[PDB]
């Protein structure tokens, strides 16, 4: 068996510094003349990409800044300097015996600049509540880094059933992270109250991130 | 060469030979269109004045991280499996920056390159060779898979790409010399003529020191020199007019 | 140059057969093969197969004898055949190009096949916009609800890609065998209440496009 | 490969005395009203020589090439049409072939093929003619060139004919550390017998600087019919062995060489 105990599970190393990534294997070796691996980087929105083919010579297509070498059985990929679009999940592929698997993936993530979210309600229309659902939809995108928390709190007490969100990681294109909040209901949970508030909880944001509305605006 | 409208790869390179001819190098130099200009063993303005017997220019291309490949006392994965120079190359190296001219819409993926070989090869030594071969001792009859690798790749030349990965021309100019009389020299720059005045000559075949002035010595056309009845040389032509 | 995509599949049901037709473009696929990957269905990105240069063919240690790979040369496209497929097959496939030393340099757009066996619902769209007694600081912001739908993903966007600033594409919530999908968009005041804004939607798998208005 | 020419009469071997010939510009050096002494390879004077011929005799023997050999191209139709030089004589090695097409001496070195008899080939010189070359038997195959060349344009009479010999060229073939000289001398004659006792100082046509070991030689020619049963028209050539002995070069005021004398 081969097991490509890759390590590091996952990094968040800042600009302009130097990121490690290592990669074990157990066979084979002594193909032609070398028994080195390829290396990849599957960024969040965009499929992988070949970087450096038998570990000693660079690949087109990806910028000219990945490097390293390695052993027979250990492997490191040296990745300098670590800048806003190294942001991927590298893997290490076997090449010399069957099956070609990746090895576990170690998700570089970049200390880009902090951001705070924006704040946009939408309860559900009378057509929705009609339908038979009811589900309010409160908007936290654009922001960085990913460390936040919402949580939804009723008028009348704590919500912790119908607490829902959808965090989007730190897309190709946008390099700042997104999230939708969602708030599930029915019709009568809606009703019980005419005030509610899309609390949450950023780690940039030192005050807490809060926002009211009636039923009736819609 | 230089400016050719597409070169070959870098193991199957054009070699062009140049034979029997001139050519004046400062030109070259001093073209404005090149992105690497690097002679080895002697200096562009020094060659102008030394003569070669056989002159090879290797046309290809490799991408800007291996431009250092080609050159003496340097290996490499195209140094020492696709195109082996000399221990003691003695020629000239050339390059241009090709991204405009090579690359296209999508990546120009004609030039070709070996990761590997059974055995290094030779100063200029050329192999063409498309055999799949195996790696281990589980034979795969011919195609690629389990341990039996593909060595030709084409090369990532992109339009977008870095330039360490873009195109360029690398010109490998091989002056050798052979047993075979030397026919190729630089650029036999001369000066005014000057008649009818003590002046010192210096031409190809004779030197000396007199007066040149026109007689009604009449030269063979293959006669170049002329010597009096004490076998003494007192009369010459011109090589350049006649 | 080099195009892999995928196409063909739409939704498959458990325990069936279908197979995924990757595009060959860009190099001759008699002079190179074709690898056959999926993302990361828990550890790291899963090899599934690869097809040699016009030979035999190998496989993943555990998707030896469940999945199947077959080059069709005449139509210049890859078959990738799945059989047994379970409800933890559902990941989204890529084929890649075969580098020198069985490398994956060029790989392809893939796509997300669903395994379940429920039937294609189509959506219930909620525009989502502002009230009249709705707050707002200096701007506007809309958008649309994509609730109650199946088999995933859908692209959602503004005014046919008009509005691209503001315009953030969340991933879609598994519901009890359907999806909710949202999107929104920050503008300016000039933009609503006083100009219409219509939020458009794209199903890649049927193709389904149909415009909704805010 | 080794096409020998049938059509040959068994005739033994001619021969011949050189009285004079031989002699060409061994510099270009202008001289006027001297006699300068040089050594160099000429013919030795009063020396045996052969007398090959080319008609319907054909003469094309493998015949060697130490340091130099003279030629005496006696031609009515022009049937010579070059020369080859060469160690091997095949694709073993390189080997210099020199050749005219009727329009250009082409002059080039590879592993050329030569057969045991090679020859160009004018067909249907009775009727329908046109004087157009189809045969081309130089040599069989060609690889690993080091040299090319090409004269300048000329047109040659492949008109067969029989009689005596019309024309005179003159030529001396010798190879000096690679320096493959050739000196050439063109001049009409009305010859029916053995080389002619005169003097002619050749001028020297082109310089091979090839590079290569030459030990033997041969001679192409041109032949016709209306590919074994081709037959050749009126010509001949002598072949005289050049030594390094020591000559005299009595130059004149225009500064050509009218006589020599052999120590």
């Amino acid at each position: 068996n081969i097991v490509l105990t890759q390590s590091p599970a996952s990094l968040a190393v800042s600009l302009g510094q130097r990121a490690t990534i290592s990669c074990r294997a157990s066979e084979s070796v002594d193909s032609y003349g070398n028994s080195f691996l390829h290396w990849y980087q599957q960024k969040p929105g965009q499929p992988p990409k070949l970087l450096i083919y038998l570990a000693s010579n660079l690949e087109s297509g990806v910028p000219a800044r990945f490097s390293g070498s390695g052993s027979r059985t250990d492997f490191t990929l040296t990745i300098d300097p670590v800048e806003a679009d190294d942001a991927a999940t590298y893997y290490c592929q076997q090449n010399n015996e069957d099956p070609f698997t990746f090895g576990s993936g170690t998700k570089l993530e970049i200390k880009r600049a902090d951001a705070a979210p924006t704040v946009s309600i939408f309860p559900p229309s009378s057509e929705q509540l009609t339908s038979g659902g009811a589900s309010v939809v409160c908007f936290l995108n654009n922001f960085y880094p990913k460390d936040i928390n919402v949580k939804w709190k009723i008028d009348g007490s704590e919500r912790q059933n119908g607490v829902l969100n959808s965090w989007t990681d730190q897309d190709s294109k946008d390099s700042t992270y997104s999230m939708s909040s969602t708030l599930t209901l029915t019709k009568d949970e809606y009703e019980r109250h005419n005030s509610y508030t899309c609390e949450a909880t950023h780690k940039t944001s030192t005050s807490p991130i809060v926002k009211s509305f009636n039923r009736n605006e819609c | 060469v230089f400016n050719a409208t597409r070169f070959a790869s870098v193991y199957a390179w054009n070699r062009k030979r140049i034979s029997n001819c001139v050519a004046d190098y400062s030109v070259l130099y001093n073209s404005a269109s090149f992105s690497t200009f690097k002679c080895y063993g002697v200096s562009p303005t020094k060659l102008n004045d030394l003569c070669f017997t056989n002159v090879y220019a290797d046309s290809f291309v490799i991408r800007g991280d291996e431009v250092r490949q080609i050159a003496p006392g340097q290996t490499g994965k195209i140094a020492d499996y696709n195109y082996k120079l000399p221990d003691d190359f003695t020629g000239c190296v050339i390059a241009w920056n090709s991204n405009n001219l090579d690359s296209k819409v999508g990546g120009n993926y004609n030039y070709l390159y070996r990761l590997f070989r059974k055995s290094n090869l030779k100063p200029f030594e050329r192999d063409i060779s498309t055999e799949i071969y195996q790696a281990g001792s589980t034979p795969c009859n011919g195609v690629e898979g389990f341990n039996c690798y593909f060595p030709l790749q084409s090369y990532g030349f992109q339009p977008t790409n870095g330039v360490g990965y873009q195109p360029y021309r690398v010109v490998v100019l091989s002056f050798e010399l052979l047993h075979a009389p030397a026919t190729v020299c630089g650029p036999k720059k001369s000066t005014n003529l000057v008649k009818n005045k003590c002046v010192n000559f210096n031409f190809n075949g004779l030197t000396g020191t007199g007066v040149l002035t026109e007689s009604n010595k009449k030269f063979l056309p293959f006669q170049q020199f002329g010597r009096d009845i004490a076998d003494t040389t007192d009369a010459v032509r011109d090589p350049q007019t006649l | 140059q080099v195009q892999l995509k995928q196409s063909g599949p739409s939704l498959v049901q458990p325990s069936q057969s279908l197979s995924i037709t990757c595009t060959v473009s860009g190099f001759s696929l008699t002079s190179y093969g074709v690898h056959w990957v999926r993302q990361s269905p828990g550890k790291g990105l899963e090899w599934l197969g690869v097809m040699w240069r016009g030979g035999n063919t190998d496989y993943n240690a555990a998707f030896m004898s469940r999945l199947s790979i077959t080059k069709d040369n005449s139509k210049s496209q890859v078959f990738f055949k799945m059989n047994s497929l379970q409800t933890d097959d559902t990941a989204i496939y890529y084929c890649a190009k075969n580098g020198g030393a069985h490398a994956m340099d060029f790989w392809g757009q893939g796509t997300s096949v669903t395994v379940s066996s429920a039937k294609t619902t189509p959506p219930s769209v909620y525009p989502l916009a502002p009230g009249s007694a709705a707050q707002t600081n200096s701007m506007v912001t809309l958008g649309c609800l994509v609730k109650g739908y199946f088999p995933e993903p859908v692209t959602v966007t503004w005014n046919s890609g008009s509005l691209s600033s503001g315009v953030h594409t969340f991933p879609a919530v598994l519901q009890s065998d359907l999806y909710t999908l949202s999107s929104s968009v920050t503008v300016p005041s000039s933009t609503w209440p006083s100009e219409t804004v219509t939020c458009n939607v794209a199903h890649p798998a049927s193709s389904t496009k149909v415009d909704k208005k805010i | 490969q080794c096409v020998n020419l049938t059509t040959r009469t068994q005739l033994p071997p001619a021969y011949t005395n050189s009285f004079t010939r031989g002699v060409y510009y061994p510099d270009k050096v202008f001289r006027s009203s001297v006699l300068h002494s040089t050594q160099d390879l000429f013919l030795p004077f009063f020396s045996n020589v052969t007398w090959f011929h080319a008609i319907h005799r054909f003469d094309n023997p493998v015949l060697p090439f130490n340091d130099g050999v003279y030629f005496a191209s006696t031609e009515k139709s022009n049937i010579i049409r070059g020369w080859i030089f060469g160690t091997t004589l095949d694709s073993k090695t390189q080997s210099l072939l020199i050749v005219n097409n009727a329009t250009n001496v082409v002059i080039k070195v590879c592993e050329f093929q030569f057969c045991n008899d090679p020859f160009l080939g004018v067909y249907y010189h009775k009727n329908n003619k046109s004087w157009m070359e189809s045969e081309f038997r130089v040599y069989s195959s060609a690889n690993n060139c080091t040299f090319e060349y090409v004269s300048q344009p000329f047109l040659m009479d492949l008109e067969g004919k029989q009689g005596n010999f019309k024309n005179l060229r003159e030529f001396v073939f010798k190879n000096i550390d690679g320096y493959f000289k050739i000196y050439s001398k063109h001049t009409p004659i009305n010859l029916v017998r053995d080389l002619p006792q005169g003097f002619s100082a050749l001028e020297p046509l082109v310089d091979l600087p090839i590079g290569i070991n030459i030990t033997r030689f041969q001679t192409l020619l041109a032949l016709h019919r209306s590919s074994s049963g081709w037959t050749a028209g009126a010509a001949a050539y002598y072949v005289g062995y050049l030594q390094p002995r020591t000559f005299l070069l009595k130059y004149n005021e225009n500064g050509t060489i009218t006589d020599a004398v052999d120590c």
